[PDB]
């Protein structure tokens, strides 16, 4: 066993601490923008389908189909086709921040579907009861919907974070950063055990930790 | 409170549980308890929405307490809706706020001072005898207690009308007798002119002053239940009474 | 120029056909094994959840954890780590058939999750009457359970097919999987604009066709 | 002639299910009469009907049905006994993706009858309820009263000695409620006994019950006999239950 331990600690303490530093920035900076813009988009997906807060069939149809398309498209193909656009905004095609721009665009449409689904499960009566007492539309959505779906958003951001972690690993090979840019080096070329077992073990523990944090907080608020 | 005339025909592809109503006129008097009666499909629930004008009629005029509601702009209507208290068959009460907060919710929309909102709510819990469960949450209360909170949130803005969408349909006879006595006390002390939908004649024999019998979306007759005995001249009327 | 662009594409006529014929071999072949085995896995998950055939609690706990873990785990890391095992079974690592084996493995867990959620939506009362009429637990999972949920299985297959298309692009970088391999060249090492727009249009068409066929079949059955 | 004897149920503190607990109770229902289990919001009536069928299993006592001690069967023999005890449910519990003739034919198919006899029975027990005119439709194209009639016609196809009814007409409006109860009177013509009908009300009990049982929170307080559509309750807490008249 000492052969596994010694190999891992000496060489890989220099590289693992860089690879974890690149994976947390790639995911953290992307999730924040996806939660901040997906909320707004998911609200518009909903009000324009309510008959009460607002109604506009054409806008609802357009937004719904655009969201479906951008959610069904292969993320890897979009990133490799978006390299010039990513290189104009970031200024460089390679790096965690560059992979972070494409991840945020894919999460933005990814989270706009979950928020709308959470808002669709709020009972219809609680909206009619709030319209009964002359509650303005901007006061219905703020005091009723976003307070009733409170326990449903936290689980939603738990699933987005697990999703943008899997996408980050794929990005590491086309562009840069992550345990994905480490795994190709010791797997696709020079297949090497010891290190691959460590990469597999670390991911399981980190996935369990984020899931445990999400469920506990969601249960508290509910 | 008068309907000059009204109607509504639901277009298909809406598949609403509601049924269409036809050219009807009604005059609920000051202080009166007036009951809408009929089998499912009679359209009593549709007729009730048209009064608060949530459902907008196809044609005709709705005069509530002086104002003509149909011609009003949305900002002014938001005051007309506040003037009318409402209660529902399904409790329709927010679950993430405490018993006190639910009663306070209409008062906060009315831009009331917060010290005043505190005074009225303790008084409202006082009336429905649920002051003790002020801090409990609506997932901990029984069916009867949830209805007695709904009546308190309806009386909080000091309304001049209440509408009641068959509140006791889900309740057993032992709790049903204790919530109907609350609507009697509210009418006797405050003159709230409550209107009521139901599918059963038995509740009318307990509560109403007059009643309207609804068949296929039109009134057949307006009976008087004050005498404590419903009497119907028509044939359809005498079938519903049985 | 328009004619210069279109003339270029017809220059790749033979390679594009190979890319499509090689993408279909990865999706069309793994979906069958996914649907054959995930159905059994999902039925086993469902029966141990109720009073049908058994109410094992330990088996249900283990199985439910196992499927959540194997869907949370990243896909790209799993394939790199499965290189030796995949190579031994197919006799090769590089090729569409070898990559499809990996795709089928992921498919069984995803399909089982979808089927279990489908079966868990039938009202318990219909199953309660099927117990009052003396029908054995196998008769319950054949006549009472299948007839009610068959309208929703086709939607599950429709979503699964698209799910496995996105994974094929990630395996394209390593398995030379048709369009995924085509995206890696002429898009990263180089940038041939006129052959990128073509790929995006073709993928959009495929997604639309799959969704449209699935919706119609699901509608006709219920 | 169901005879129960020191039967009981209690649930875990989790109390996940709506059904309330039942305490030691002995009831004998005769082979010549209809019975009824009056009570309230919790009571114990719904679990007591399931305990006749062993769809809930008691902690104590013996459940004796038609001369077989059903708690001793404990096998593939029990699922042959449940063929002779039928059941009709409150919400309708009908398979939605097959036509009414097949919904009625489902019990006959389960036992193992050849298809030719299945057709004759599906015709007979479907005209009896007066629903042969809609033998091709689906449950999505029927009304509440019609769905209840399909349940009575399915319950009757195994030719069952005992039919157990769980709050069948409570949801139905009065016009349908009279039609469904009249059909039950038609069933009492043939050899169908002990149609135990649970109800949280009294209008159904007075109209078609020969004898009735009353309870408080799982404990039967008094069994009455319904004559000339009245009750004449002797029990004290019982009088409060009867006021529902």
């Amino acid at each position: 066993t000492f052969q596994q331990a010694v190999s891992t600690i000496v060489g890989m303490k220099d590289e693992i601490f860089r690879a974890l530093g690149e994976t947390f920035v790639m995911v953290g900076l992307s999730t924040t923008f996806a939660v901040i813009f997906g909320t707004l988009l998911g609200v518009l997906l909903f009000v324009t389908s309510s008959r009460q807060l607002h109604y506009n069939k054409l806008v609802n149809f357009l937004l719904d189909n655009l969201v479906n398309l951008m959610r069904a498209f292969p993320f890897v193909i979009l990133m490799i086709a978006m390299i010039p656009a990513t290189r104009a905004i970031v200024g460089s095609t390679i790096g965690p921040v560059a992979a972070s721009l494409v991840l945020s665009v894919s999460g933005l449409f990814y989270f706009a579907r979950l928020v709308e689904q959470n808002l669709r499960e709020v009972p219809k009566g609680v909206i009619e009861a709030a319209a009964a007492m002359g509650a303005p539309p901007i006061a219905i959505v703020c005091k009723v919907l976003l307070n009733e779906a409170r326990a449903g958003m936290v689980s939603s951001i738990t699933v987005l974070a697990i999703g943008l972690l899997s996408y980050s690993a794929a990005a590491g090979m086309i562009g840069g950063g992550g345990l994905g840019d480490l795994a190709i080096r010791y797997g696709y070329y020079r297949y090497q055990t010891e290190v691959i077992i460590f990469i597999v073990a670390l991911l399981v523990l980190l996935v369990i930790l984020i899931q445990s944090t999400g469920n506990a907080l969601a249960r508290k608020l509910d | 409170i008068i309907l000059d005339k009204v109607s509504k025909h639901y277009q298909t592809r809406d598949k609403t549980r509601f049924a269409a109503v036809e050219p009807t006129s009604l005059e609920i008097r000051d202080g009166e308890i007036f009951g809408l009666m009929g089998y499912s499909g009679a359209g009593k629930s549709t007729l009730l929405r048209l009064i608060n004008l949530l459902e907008r009629p196809d044609s005709g005029k709705v005069n509530v307490c002086g104002q003509e509601l149909t011609a009003l702009d949305a900002a002014a209507l938001r005051q007309a809706r506040q003037n009318i208290g409402m209660v529902f068959q399904q409790f329709n009460l927010l679950s993430n706020r405490t018993v006190a907060d639910n009663v306070a919710f209409p008062l906060e929309i009315a831009g009331w001072p917060s010290e005043k909102i505190k005074a009225r709510v303790k008084e409202c819990l006082e009336i429905v005898g649920l002051t003790e469960r002020a801090g409990h949450y609506p997932a901990q209360l029984s069916g009867g207690q949830k209805q007695r909170v709904g009546i308190a949130r309806a009386l909080a803005p000091k309304p001049q009308v209440i509408l009641a969408d068959e509140p006791t349909s889900a309740l057993d006879p032992a709790t049903t007798r204790s919530v109907l006595e609350c609507l009697e006390d509210i009418n006797k002390r405050f003159n709230v002119t409550i209107v009521i939908v139901t599918h059963e004649m038995s509740v009318i024999r307990r509560l109403c002053d007059r009643a309207a019998l609804l068949d296929k979306g039109k009134v057949v007759e307006i009976v008087e239940v004050r005498g404590n005995q419903i009497h119907a001249q028509s044939d359809i009327g005498r079938e519903l009474i049985r």
